[PDB]
């Protein structure tokens, strides 16, 4: 009763601790294999933020009336 | 008679009318490149942190 009352935690504590670090690690692993297919399927789609390689920038076209004999 | 118009003859952008109407996505005017979405919406900070091979926050 000492020892066990003092010094130790019960069968609940321990147990239900390791549910919830399980809980963490385990949706951890998951969402590794989830950004490891997000930034595998990048490359190819482009579509997202991640990879992003700048154009030259449209906002200087001189769009002005110029010379006119063309273009 | 003919005044002679001298030093005032050009320059001034001149304003002209014509019945044609204006050409519309001039030469060649193709599609658009369908833009990538904006990231929006308000983020929290991430979950449990580096999710490296350790260092939980
Ligand atoms: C140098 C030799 C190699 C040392 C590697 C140390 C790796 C420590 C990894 C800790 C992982 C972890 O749980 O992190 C999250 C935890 C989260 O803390 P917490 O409070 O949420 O819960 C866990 C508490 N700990 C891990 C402290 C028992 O944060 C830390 O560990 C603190 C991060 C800062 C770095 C601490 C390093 C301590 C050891 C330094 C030794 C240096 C020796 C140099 C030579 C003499």
């Amino acid at each position: 009763r000492w020892i066990a009352r003092t010094f130790f935690d019960a069968p609940e504590k321990n147990y239900e601790r390791t549910m919830a670090i399980l809980q963490i690690e385990s949706e951890k692993a998951e969402l590794r294999l989830k950004e490891l297919e997000v930034r595998r399927l990048m490359r190819a789609k482009g579509d997202g933020p991640w990879f992003q390689y700048p154009t030259i920038d449209k906002a200087l076209i001189d769009h002005s009336p110029k010379a006119t004999p063309d273009n | 008679g003919w005044v002679r118009p001298d030093l005032g003859e050009l320059s001034k952008v001149t304003k002209v009318k014509t019945d044609r109407p204006l050409p519309e996505n001039p030469y060649h005017s193709r599609a658009r490149p369908e833009p990538n979405p904006e990231v929006e919406g308000d983020l929290k900070p991430a979950r449990h942190g580096s999710r490296l091979f350790f260092w939980t926050m």
